[PDB]
């Protein structure tokens, strides 16, 4: 059983039962089981949104260049109004989220389709529905769940790397990667900022100020800019 | 007992009806504490003058001992790494730790070897006797392995200490009255023993 | 056996080591009674938690204020928040005393009757306002991540860490107050001034802390 | 500490504390409301 | 078993199990066994890094007698391929690889016999007979008997610790390297001594590196 540090001991509440369990809980946040169910669900949901987000930013930069993905909410155009899109998103996501949360707090209680009395989703575990959500499976679930949590943790780290590299450099992930491939010794985070007890230098934020949308002036701050270097 | 020559004209080591800070246990222990601080005081008040005399330390240092910043009315050396109050707070903290742990071993014998002090606990186990802890650091070399040799070394410490206490009182009186350093008083008494005495400096 | 604040002296009889941060420090014997010591344990925890919260506010606002982000220094922050926004001072004071008096009176009458605020009289809630210990009210609201009911020895470790960081932040907040009263500057300005000249910029150069 | 609060519960100590409280309350009233003769 | 001084009795926990034991612990720091194991590992680390540093400063001064190792850390004072390099990326390389190897050795201390194997190529493993003595690929020539070589290793390391802090102290005092100071003492031994050179630190007071200023310190208030 591999670990986050090979040689140490996992915490006593981490047996190896859940997928992606490598004994990593220094703060002891999973010692409550009723908490651990919620955090397993939240880990799966954050990982799936971050995987879809990293794939979206990568395909969005490959297919449509000269569109900085941090400015995608600004420079998009549609006859669809902003409040209409936000209202559709609000009602439809409130629906889907409340269905999933009801399956969380009551295990296996929203399996049946409400409109059509024929279709009922088969029994399962929480976080892994199946049925129409999984029409085609390659291989076995006991390895695909581990693959899913590994790619998901890696994509969560990738998304916060995208946010920090966009706030520091002002360029997309492929453009910043080509910047690091041009001058690897000169373009790192160590090569842009340093704190010494004499003085501290931080990179300038390349996202300027409050961004003017259609007469509302959205404030656009850069994440914890005082604690950067 | 070390230095017991019977010289007690005012009778302060009487064990009968004693108390307070006048006890043989406090008086002998304070006698050797004053003795050791006065040995260090005598050597420290001589050494810049004789090292400036021999030409080992420069003339920016080698000042008289009361011009160091002890009495800034009497003169103060500027050239330390800080102001003397910045020095003095470090002295407060350091001597508070040292003197206060020493007090706790006097009031509770052996109590400085239990509570964690960064591994420094076997060093401060002390003895069943104040003023002479020993151990691995306060007696590094095994000097005084023979009990008679230990008594002789305690007696030599007593006599060198009492001589140094008289010497430090002499440094004070000499520094007030003639306004010069003690090695300067050596030079002036060895140059003219008749015309440079206490009788001349009145 | 256990480390005492003053090595050599024994701890007093009313301080046993059951409490978190129990170093036997009671030279004025303010807590000889068990009920008065219980009340002082909870007062120590409340002062400590407010000092940790306020001290993290001081440190973050000063980090944001030295680097040019426009943040005020903490002795000017209330004035510039009341004047920058259109906030009236006394209405925000009275709303603060409303909410804080509600929460603090719930805490008060749970000290007086040690299980009584979980009777369902507040809106419908039961056992989420039942306490666990004196000053340790962990349920679903106050301990949502749930660390006080699994690995109890690790929870005692967190109690020790909480009391130590709280005492450290109380003396840090007293530091900010007296530090500004002497120097007239923000605290990380004083930290930068100490890093500039450590040997010459300190409390023995102000003319205030030692007036000699 | 129980005996110290019992001593603080004695008659001249409580009379001192209570008359200090009453006199200070009257003094603060006569400061913030200077010279009341009516109402 | 000669000790550090005649007449001194060795402590009870100092017996001869560790190499280079002279019974010299006047502060009692090794009274706890786990702390003693930690300070033995720290002694080995300081000893080996100081032997590397002394042999370094020696060769650097011999081969190129214009380095002056106290100024060798600057970007301008660097060899022919990398001589105007960004120090941030260099510190990035050093931080990543040193954090790796350091955490491996730290887990060796925490669990003895748990990080012997190569995590990538699982048919590779170092047999460590003692803690602090890995062997295998770290001992390619394989002369390991072992006890006398460990005594040679710890005596050489203690001598090199003293000699390296000698190098630093002397080089802050008179501003020269070790071989130049040795030639200065062999030129005249009475002038250019420690009695004259001390009291004046040659520390150049906060050298401005490419973007930042490092605060520079001397070990004594010389100025
Ligand atoms: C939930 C995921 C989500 C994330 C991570 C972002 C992130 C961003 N939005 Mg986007 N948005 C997101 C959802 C949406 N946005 C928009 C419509 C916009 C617009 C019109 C704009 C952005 C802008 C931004 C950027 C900076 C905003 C900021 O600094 O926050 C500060 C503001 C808040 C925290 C408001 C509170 C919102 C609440 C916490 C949620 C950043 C790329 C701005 C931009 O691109 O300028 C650089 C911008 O002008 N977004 C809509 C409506 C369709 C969304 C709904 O899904
Ligand atoms: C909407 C107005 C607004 C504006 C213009 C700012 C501006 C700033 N914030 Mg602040 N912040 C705000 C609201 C705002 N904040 C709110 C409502 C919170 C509580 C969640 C915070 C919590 C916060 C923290 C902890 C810190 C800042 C910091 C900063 C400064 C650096 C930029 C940054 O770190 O992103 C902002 C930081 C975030 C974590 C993003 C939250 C901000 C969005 C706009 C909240 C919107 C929620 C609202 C209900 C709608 C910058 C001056 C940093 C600083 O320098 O402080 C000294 C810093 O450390 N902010
Ligand atoms: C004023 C009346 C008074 C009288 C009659 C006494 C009498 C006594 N005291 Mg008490 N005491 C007093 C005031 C007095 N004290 C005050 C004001 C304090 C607080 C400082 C104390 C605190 C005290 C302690 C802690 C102890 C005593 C002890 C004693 C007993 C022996 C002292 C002795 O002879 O040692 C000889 C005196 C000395 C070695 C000290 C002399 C030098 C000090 C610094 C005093 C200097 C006085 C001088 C006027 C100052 C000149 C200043 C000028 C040069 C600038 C004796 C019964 C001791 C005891 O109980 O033993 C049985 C004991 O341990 N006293
Ligand atoms: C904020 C107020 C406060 C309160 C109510 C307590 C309460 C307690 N402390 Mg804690 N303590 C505090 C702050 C506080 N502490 C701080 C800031 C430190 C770090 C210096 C400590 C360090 C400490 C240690 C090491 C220990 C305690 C212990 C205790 C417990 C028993 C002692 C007692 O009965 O005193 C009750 C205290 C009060 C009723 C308040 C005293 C306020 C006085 C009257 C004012 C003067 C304070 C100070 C001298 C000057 C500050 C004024 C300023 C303007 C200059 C009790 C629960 C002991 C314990 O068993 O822990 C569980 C223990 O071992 N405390
Ligand atoms: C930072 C030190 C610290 C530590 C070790 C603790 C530890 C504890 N708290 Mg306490 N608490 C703290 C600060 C801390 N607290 C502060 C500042 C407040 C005021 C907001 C509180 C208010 C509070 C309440 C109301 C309750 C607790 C409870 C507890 C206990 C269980 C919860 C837990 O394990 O969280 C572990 C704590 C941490 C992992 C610290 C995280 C530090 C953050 C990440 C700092 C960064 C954020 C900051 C804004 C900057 C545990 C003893 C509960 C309890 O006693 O249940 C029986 C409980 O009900 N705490
Ligand atoms: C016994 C006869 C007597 C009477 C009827 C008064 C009455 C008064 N004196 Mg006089 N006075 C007296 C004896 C008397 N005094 C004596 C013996 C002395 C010398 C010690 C003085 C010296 C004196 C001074 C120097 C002053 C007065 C003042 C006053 C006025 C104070 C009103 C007040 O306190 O605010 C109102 C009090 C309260 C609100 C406190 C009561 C709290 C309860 C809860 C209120 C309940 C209300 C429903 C009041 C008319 C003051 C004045 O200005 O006179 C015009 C004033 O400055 N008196
Ligand atoms: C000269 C001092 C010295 C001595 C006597 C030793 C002796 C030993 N080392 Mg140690 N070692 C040293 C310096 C020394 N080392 C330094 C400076 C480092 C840091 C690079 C190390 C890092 C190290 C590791 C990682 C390991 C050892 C191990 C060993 C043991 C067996 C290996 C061997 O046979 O080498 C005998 C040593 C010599 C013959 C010294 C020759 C000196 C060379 C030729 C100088 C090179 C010129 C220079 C660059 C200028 C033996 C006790 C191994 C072990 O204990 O495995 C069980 C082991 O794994 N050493
Ligand atoms: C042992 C007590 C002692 C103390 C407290 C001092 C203190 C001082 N020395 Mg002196 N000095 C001493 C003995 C001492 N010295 C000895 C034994 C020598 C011959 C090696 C010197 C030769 C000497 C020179 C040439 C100079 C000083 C200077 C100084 C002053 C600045 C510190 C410095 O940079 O010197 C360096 C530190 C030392 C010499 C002390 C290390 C050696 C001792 C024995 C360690 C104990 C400081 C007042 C400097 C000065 O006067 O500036 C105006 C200065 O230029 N010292
Ligand atoms: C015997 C008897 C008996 C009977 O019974 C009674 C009677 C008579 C009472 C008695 C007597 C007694 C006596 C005589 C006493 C004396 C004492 C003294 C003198 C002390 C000093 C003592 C003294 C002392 C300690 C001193 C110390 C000193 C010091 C540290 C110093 C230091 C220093 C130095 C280095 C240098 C610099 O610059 C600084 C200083 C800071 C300055
Ligand atoms: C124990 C004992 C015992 C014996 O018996 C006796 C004795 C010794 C007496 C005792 C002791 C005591 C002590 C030491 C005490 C201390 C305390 C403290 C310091 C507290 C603080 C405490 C402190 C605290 C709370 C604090 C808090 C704070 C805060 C909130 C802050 C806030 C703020 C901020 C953020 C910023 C803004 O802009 C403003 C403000 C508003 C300003």
């Amino acid at each position: 059983r591999p670990l986050w540090l090979p040689g140490s001991t996992p915490p006593a509440h981490l047996k190896g039962d859940l997928p992606g369990d490598f004994g990593f809980d220094p703060l002891g946040l999973g010692a409550n089981a009723e908490s651990l169910k919620w955090f397993k669900e939240s880990e799966l949901v954050h990982s799936r949104w971050a995987m879809a987000a990293v794939a979206g930013i990568l395909v969005q930069e490959i297919v449509r260049p000269d569109v900085f993905w941090y400015n995608a909410g600004k420079e998009v155009e549609s006859p669809l109004g902003p409040l209409g899109l936000l209202a559709v998103e609000f009602f439809l996501m409130h629906w889907v989220e409340v269905r999933r949360w009801q399956d969380l707090r009551k295990p296996g209680s929203v399996d049946q389709d409400p409109i059509f009395s024929q279709y009922k989703l088969p029994p399962h575990e929480v976080g892994y529905p199946g049925g129409v959500f999984a029409p085609f499976i390659p291989g076995d679930l006991a390895e695909l769940k581990v693959k899913e949590i590994k790619n998901g943790r890696l994509a969560m780290l990738a998304f916060v790397g995208f946010v920090m590299a966009a706030q520091v450099t002002g360029k997309g992930p492929i453009a910043a990667l080509q910047e690091h491939l041009a001058d690897p010794w000169g373009t790192t985070i160590f090569s842009k900022a340093a704190v010494v007890p004499g003085q501290a230098v931080a990179p300038p934020c390349k996202i300027p100020a409050s961004v003017s949308y259609k007469g509302i002036e959205i404030p656009t701050p850069c994440f914890l800019q005082g604690l950067w270097p | 007992l070390p230095g017991d020559f019977g010289f007690d004209p005012l009778g302060l080591l009487d064990p009968v009806n004693s108390g307070g800070f006048i006890e043989p246990k406090w008086l002998q222990y304070s006698e050797v504490i004053h003795a050791r601080w006065a040995m260090l005081g005598a050597a420290g008040c001589i050494a810049p003058e004789v090292l400036g005399a021999a030409g080992l330390i420069p003339d920016a240092t080698n000042i008289k001992w009361f011009e160091s910043g002890v009495i800034p009315p009497a003169g103060s050396y500027n050239g330390y790494w800080a102001d003397p109050y910045t020095i003095f707070f470090v002295e407060i903290v350091a001597m508070q730790f040292a003197e206060l742990r020493r007090l706790q071993d006097f009031r509770y014998p052996g109590s400085m070897g239990q509570q964690y002090f960064l591994g420094l606990e076997a060093i401060f186990k002390g003895s069943g006797d104040a003023a002479y802890p020993g151990g691995p650091f306060f007696n590094l070399f095994n000097l005084g392995k023979t009990e008679a040799a230990m008594k002789e070394l305690k007696l030599k410490e007593i006599k060198n200490g009492r001589l140094a206490m008289l010497a430090m009182l002499g440094y004070g009186a000499q520094a007030v009255m003639t306004g010069k350093g003690p090695f300067q008083n050596l030079v002036e008494h060895l140059a003219d023993p008749v015309n440079n005495n206490i009788l001349t400096n009145f | 056996v256990r480390p005492v604040w003053f090595p050599g002296n024994p701890p007093p009889a009313h301080l046993d080591g059951s409490l978190a941060g129990d170093y036997g420090f009671d030279p004025l014997f303010l807590g000889q009674e068990p009920q008065t010591l219980k009340w002082y344990v909870q007062a120590e925890l409340v002062h400590g938690r407010f000092a940790m919260l306020g001290a993290a506010g001081i440190i973050l606002t000063s980090i944001g204020a030295k680097v040019g982000l426009g943040f005020p220094e903490w002795y000017d922050a209330g004035k510039v928040v009341v004047e920058k926004n259109n906030i009236d001072f006394p209405t925000l004071m009275v709303i603060q005393f409303y909410l804080m008096g509600w929460a603090e009176t719930k805490r008060w009458y749970d000290f007086k009757n040690p299980g009584s605020q979980a009777d369902g009289s507040f809106l419908g809630f039961t056992e989420e306002f039942k306490g666990l210990e004196n000053g340790y009210p962990g349920g679903r609201f106050f301990d949502p991540m749930g660390l006080s009911r699994g690995d109890a020895a690790k929870y005692q470790e967190y109690k020790q860490k909480e009391v130590k960081n709280g005492r450290l932040a109380m003396i840090a907040c007293l530091g900010f107050a007296a530090q500004y009263a002497a120097t007239g500057k923000g605290p990380l300005d004083n930290l930068a001034d100490h890093l500039a000249d450590p040997n010459h910029v300190n409390f023995a150069t102000n003319g205030v802390s030692i007036p000699i | 500490m129980k005996d110290f609060t019992t001593y603080l519960s004695t008659a001249p100590v409580i009379a001192t504390i209570w008359f200090t409280f009453t006199a200070g309350l009257l003094i603060e009233i006569n400061r913030y409301f200077p010279d009341p003769l009516v109402f | 078993r000669k000790l550090w001084a005649p007449g001194v009795v060795a402590p009870e926990y100092l017996k001869g199990d560790l190499a280079g034991d002279y019974g010299w612990d006047p502060l009692g720091l090794g009274a706890d066994p786990t702390a003693l194991k930690w300070y033995r590992q720290s002694e080995l680390q300081h000893a080996r890094w100081a032997m590397l540093g002394v042999a370094g400063v020696l060769v650097q001064e011999i081969v190129k007698p214009d380095v002056y190792f106290y100024e060798a850390g600057l970007p301008q004072n660097l060899p022919e391929p990398f001589t105007n390099i960004n120090m941030g990326g260099l510190l990035a390389w050093e931080f990543i690889l040193m954090h790796w190897v350091e955490v491996r050795r730290w887990q060796d201390y925490k669990n003895f016999g748990s990080v012997n194997e190569d995590p990538i190529f699982k048919g590779n493993k170092v047999p460590n007979p003692e803690m602090g003595y890995p062997g295998g690929i770290f001992d390619p020539f394989g002369f390991s008997n072992l006890k006398e070589l460990q005594t040679k290793e710890i005596k050489n390391g203690r001598l090199a610790m003293i000699a390296y802090m000698a190098f630093i102290l002397q080089a802050q005092a008179t501003g020269k390297g070790p071989l130049a100071a040795l030639s200065a003492h062999l030129s005249n031994p009475f002038g250019n001594n420690i009695l004259k050179n001390i009291g004046t630190c040659t520390v150049p007071h906060s050298v401005d590196v490419q973007g930042l200023t490092i605060p520079l310190t001397c070990l004594w208030p010389g100025s």
